[PDB]
């Protein structure tokens, strides 16, 4: 599993949850919707998108 | 004793540098996030940070930022890795954060510091699903002051039949980038979509890190840099080819690869697009 599209609209909290109990040596890190990223892709990380309440914006996935 | 990492041997840097063609007097932007100029293979010739809070551009907390500098122009002497355009130019244009992250007011401010202080190459191994009309001018407004822009494609890798190109690499005024290995075969992470322009190599590309060290990174952000490396080289062997130009002669003489949904007009070679006939190999 390397996308998570159900955690779309939910809370970072639930966000990072879920994303450890399939992937428990994940790093996540979580940055702002609409901002611009590094392009490197990193296996090992989730990069989580807020908007400005706190809940995911856009589809979590791997890089 | 230096090593040529594969990537730069792919694209036939090696045969500029063999002509006598280094990129020197050419000045490249990496707007990324920051570069560390303590690096014994690199050399940093100026740069400005745009990011309020990291001042400094020649501190890089991500790491990504040095390793994109290290593939553009890591220096040409008996340690290290080799870059594609050892004798560029190089101007850290910080507008990322430690955490990797720019709000699009940073990097459109360090395009505008590129074209204010005469860059002509700006790499940019950065991007996101959005644009803004801002973005947009802020990168057509590089393009027409003759500025050859370049960026990574993205990391979204297929959606079926969509585009998954992002901004700024899906502007058409700026070279999108995808990422290869060294079989030539596209990265199952590299974006891809009609905006796909070129591919260079993007897998486990050994380059400098802070702190002096080096390491293997992937993505499309480490194939960008070879084909802002190559513009590099293409200008110091024709100082006066314009972006316009630099640009065409870099499709017109591609290795093609796959389907151009996949592999745009495929893998670069400088050797070929250096000469004044071009043509595909
Ligand atoms: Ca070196
Ligand atoms: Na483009």
């Amino acid at each position: 599993k390397t996308e998570w599209p159900e955690l779309v609209g939910k809370s970072v909290e639930e966000a990072k949850k879920v994303i450890l109990q399939d992937k428990p040596a994940a790093q996540i890190i979580v940055l702002p919707v609409g901002t611009i990223v590094t392009m490197e892709y990193r296996i090992d990380a989730v990069r989580l998108f807020v908007d400005r309440l706190d809940n995911i914006a856009q589809v979590p996935r791997v890089g | 004793a230096q090593s040529v990492p594969y990537g730069v041997s792919q694209i036939k840097a090696p045969a500029l540098h063999s002509q006598g063609y280094t990129g020197s007097n050419v000045k490249v932007a990496v707007i990324d996030s920051g570069i560390d100029s303590s690096h014994p293979d690199l050399k940093v010739a100026g740069g400005a940070s745009m990011v309020p809070s990291e001042t400094n551009p020649f501190q890089d907390n991500n790491s990504h930022g040095t390793h994109v500098a290290g593939t553009v122009a890591a220096l040409n002497n008996s340690i290290g890795v080799l870059g594609v355009a050892p004798s560029a130019s190089l101007y850290a244009v910080k507008v990322l954060g430690a955490d990797g992250s720019g709000q699009y007011s940073w990097i459109i401010n360090g395009i505008e510091w590129a074209i204010a202080n005469n860059m002509d190459v700006i790499n940019m191994s950065l991007g996101g699903p959005s644009g803004s009309a801002a973005l947009k001018a802020a990168v057509d407004k590089a393009v027409a002051s003759g500025v050859v822009v370049v960026a990574a494609a993205g990391n979204e890798g297929t959606s079926g039949s969509s585009s998954t190109v992002g901004y700024p690499g899906k502007y058409p005024s700026v070279i999108a980038v995808g990422a290869v290995d060294s079989s030539n075969q596209r990265a199952s992470f590299s974006s891809v979509g009609p905006e796909l322009d070129v591919m260079a190599p993007g897998v486990s590309i050994q380059s400098t890190l802070p702190g002096n060290k080096y390491g293997a990174y992937n993505g499309t952000s480490m194939a960008s840099p070879h084909v802002a490396g190559a513009a590099a080289l293409i200008l110091s062997k024709h100082p006066n080819w314009t972006n316009t130009q630099v640009r065409s002669s870099l499709e017109n003489t591609t290795t093609k690869l796959g389907d151009s949904f996949y592999y745009g007009k495929g893998l670069i070679n400088v050797q070929a697009a250096a000469q004044h006939h071009h043509h595909h190999h």
